[PDB]
């Protein structure tokens, strides 16, 4: 049933606003890139603006675009 | 908060 992007073809070089960073389309340190709970986009705690230093505790998380 | 990685 792949490839679960469409806009990128999951190719992994390439940069993708949609399934990764919404910001800068970069898909490394995973581990930063925080989930909206409303839109589900990705986004670098570094892209950010302002940046967040560190990932949120709070459970959820709401990106700039959905408050 | 949820992450790709944890995703
Ligand atoms: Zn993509
Ligand atoms: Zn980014
Ligand atoms: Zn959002
Ligand atoms: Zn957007």
């Amino acid at each position: 049933s792949g490839p679960s992007c469409k806009h990128c073809k999951d190719d992994v070089n390439r940069l993708c606003r949609v399934c990764a960073c919404h910001l800068c389309g970069g898909r490394q340190d995973p581990d930063k890139q925080l989930m909206c709970d409303e839109c589900d986009m990705a986004f670098h705690i570094y892209c950010l603006d302002p940046p967040l230093s560190s990932v949120p505790s709070e459970d959820e998380w709401y990106c700039p675009e959905c408050r | 908060a949820r992450t790709k990685q944890t995703a």
